[PDB]
RNA sequence: AGCGUGUGCCUACCCUACGCCGGCAGGCGCGGGUAACCCGUUGAACCCCAUUCGUGAUGGGGAUCGGGGAUUGCAAUUAUUC
RNA sequence: AGGAGUGGAGCCUGCGGCUUAAUUUGACUCAACACGGGAAACCUCACCCGGCCCGGACACGGACAGGAUUGACAGAUUGAUA
């Protein structure tokens, strides 16, 4: 119900700022990767997000977009997306919440099926 | 703790994801803000959460061998 | 006119015949040898499986290389070195001379 | 071995001027450590001189990593006319 | 020198450089009797002695081999230009060394000669040269697809101890 | 363009970095003493490089 | 204490003293060592001396797990390690 | 005669089993099971899902400079500015 704040900042605030504060918002492995630099691999990820959004009419959700990128950050951009993330056989698509900003879209993306012994 | 002097390094919450505030959690709000973060793990449908849904180990060992006793 | 000769080698004796002839030479030019100094010497270990493969009793190798190293320095000028260094060298033994 | 034109009359001529070459079996190595002058790729040399044995011209050996080119009699005689140079010249190895 | 390695790894390097000779000059001297080589150290020059029972078959034509196996060790090992020589000596009492005894076998067998036969050939040939005692073993598949071992053997050999390190030669 | 997908992976690190300079595989290597030859093929070359089974 | 090891043909990658910054991991400067030379007189633990605890799953034990901070790497989520 | 253990506990790791797109595989009394020097993030890698390339010499028949035949940023495609 209530907004959702990241570490004491709401939504609409984190998109509308740079990336030299963002490392310093969150975790030490996150700041890290970004403070490392990110490569055009993954810039062409993004282009390719905003490409998807502004097409979307505003009362529907955005297109699907796939990726075999497993190791990108959850940045405040990418939230409200179809993401295809690649499991190593198919692509499952996730939608991101506000609330997985932070993380790895692997994370999301389960690579194998949970085992049950009993019952065939 | 903050203002007696302690640094934010001996808080055994630094940084919460919500409010972002150094505080120290005493044998109250520890267990719930304890199973906060685990829902919170759940709804995003995260890898380590679900682990926590299954009862398993989640720091990434190997369950091939050792933790038996809970599971019968 | 203080050079440094080092005489490096894998075979004892071979090294040992060498580091006297140099000695030979140098008392016959009449001036102040330095004795040869035995440096401590250093093998290399290595140590590994006798099998190819991984089965079997587990049995290991002692590949060792005792390596030798002799110093000796002279006081003398360029020249009679070099008419020395020429002299009866055997392919085991590595000279290593330090003009300065 | 649609690789350019420039790339073979020199190695010919280097295998000329010297009567064997060597090169390292590495299909991934941009250069060379006798002909780094230029770009000359090794994947495409090593490749190249095969088709000379495929006809009969080179030898062969192995040394662990490494392969050796020994052109044979019929072999120098493939270079007068191919690359059109005089019967006077001789590899290095042919002169004492 | 440029980089200056340490004492511990050049010597470990030359045992690498005279390997490497070794395997090439056998797979390519071996049927004109290649027997083992011998550095010796020089400033800037390092002569390297090839020892082969056929001298004259190792030259070639005017000498040429010997310029052409010059040429790829210039260029495999980088040695600057005019730097290093080769020669061609003599394997004094050939019929001692092993390993030229054992590529003078292989050469029978593989001119299809029978390998018994062989093994006599070549066992009481290296008698005749004043050995003192011999063990000749061909293994593999004989006679047809099971294979078996034959073990032709004369005279004093000994296998243990320190003394098997310089009284005998394998090949 | 074929290139950038053929080697552009970096390789100045790793297992799939180093091989043996005989054997050619990646497994058993020595890489001390800058030996850089697997243990197998270390083996029957362990003597003419001048190794020896002294004790 | 005693074994060792240490800047790489390809090789892009070493072992570290000292001075500063930081609780820490670590970071920033400067030099040494291709090594009986510098790390390094290798100030290692155990042990030894002196406090606290007091037979209690206890200051025994440190599994599991949360949050945060670093380092290597193109890349760490199925937590690389710290 | 004894010492210290292992078997019990937690964890590490190897094997079987089960599970899985794949969970690559070798070895099963001594003489298999911290063994393949096997401490696998990529690589390794042999497995699985996909996706490029020919790095199919050589010889023989057509096609071919009136061109046989390589590479190429755009847009769409793709994971990838293959």
């Amino acid at each position: 119900f209530r907004k959702f704040t990241y570490r004491g900042v709401d939504l609409d605030q984190l998109l509308d700022m740079s990336y030299e504060q963002l490392m310093q918002l969150y975790s030490a492995r996150q700041r890290r990767r970004l403070s490392r630099g990110l490569r055009r691999k993954q810039h062409s990820l993004l282009k390719r997000l905003r490409k998807a959004k502004k097409e979307a009419p505003p009362m529907e959700k955005p297109e699907v977009v796939k990726t075999h990128l497993r190791d990108m950050i959850i940045l405040p951009e990418m939230v409200g997306s179809m993401v295809g993330v690649y499991n190593g056989k198919t692509f499952n698509q996730v939608e991101i919440k506000p609330e997985m900003i932070g993380h790895y879209l692997g994370e999301f993306s389960i690579t194998y099926k949970p085992v049950k012994h009993g019952r065939p | 703790p903050r203002q007696y002097k302690i640094p934010d390094w001996f808080l055994n919450r630094q940084k919460d994801v919500k409010d972002g505030k150094y505080s120290q959690v005493l044998a109250n709000g520890l267990d719930n803000k304890l199973r906060e973060d685990l829902e919170r793990l759940k709804k995003i449908r995260a890898h380590r959460g679900l682990r926590h849904f299954w009862g398993l180990r989640v720091r990434g060992q190997h369950t091939k061998t050792t933790g038996r006793r809970g599971r019968t | 006119h203080r050079i440094r000769i080092t005489l490096t080698s894998r075979n004892v004796k071979s090294l040992e015949k060498v580091c006297a002839d140099l000695i030979r030479g140098a008392k016959e030019k009449n001036l102040k040898v330095k004795g040869p100094v035995r440096m401590p010497t250093k093998t290399l270990r290595i140590t590994t499986r006798k099998t190819p493969c991984g089965e079997g009793s587990k049995t290991w190798d002692r590949f060792q290389m005792r390596i030798h190293k002799r110093l000796i320095d002279l006081h003398s000028p360029s020249e009679i070195v070099k008419q020395i260094t020429s002299i009866s060298i055997e392919p085991g033994v590595e000279v290593e001379v330090t003009i300065a | 071995m649609l690789m350019p034109k420039k790339n073979r009359i020199a190695i010919y001529e280097l295998l000329f001027k010297e009567g064997v070459m060597v090169a390292k079996k590495d299909v991934h190595m941009p250069k060379h450590p006798e002909l780094a002058d230029k770009n000359v790729p090794n994947l495409h040399v090593m490749k190249a001189m095969q088709s000379l044995k495929s006809r009969g011209y080179v030898k062969e050996q192995f040394a662990w990593r490494h392969f050796y080119w020994y052109l044979t009699n019929e072999g120098i005689q493939y270079l007068r006319d191919y690359l059109h140079l005089p019967p006077e010249i001789v590899p290095a190895t042919l002169r004492r | 020198m440029a980089v200056q390695i340490s004492k511990k790894r050049k010597f470990v390097a030359d045992g690498i450089f005279k390997a490497e000779l070794n395997e090439f000059l056998t797979r390519e001297l071996a049927e004109d009797g290649y027997s083992g080589v011998e550095v010796r150290v020089t400033p800037t020059r390092t002569e390297i002695i090839i020892l082969a029972t056929r001298t004259q078959n190792v030259l070639g034509e005017k000498g040429r081999r010997i310029r052409e196996l010059t040429a790829v060790v210039q260029k495999r090992f980088g040695f600057p230009e005019g730097s290093v020589e080769l020669y061609a000596e003599k394997v004094a009492t050939r019929g001692l060394c092993a390993i030229a005894q054992a590529e003078s076998l292989r050469y029978k067998l593989l001119g299809g000669l029978a390998v018994r036969r062989a093994c006599y050939g070549v066992l009481r040939f290296i008698m005749e040269s004043g050995a003192k005692g011999c063990e000749v073993v061909v293994s593999g598949k004989l006679r047809g697809q099971r294979a078996k071992s034959m073990k032709f053997v004369d005279g004093l050999m000994i296998h243990s101890g320190d003394p098997v390190n310089y009284y005998v030669d394998t090949a | 363009g074929h290139q950038q997908l053929y080697w552009s992976h970096p390789r100045k690190f790793g297992q799939g970095s180093r091989s043996c300079r005989v054997c050619s595989n990646r497994h058993g290597l020595i890489r001390k003493y800058g030996l850089n030859m697997c243990r197998q093929c270390f083996r029957q070359y362990a003597k003419d490089i001048g190794f020896i089974k002294l004790d």
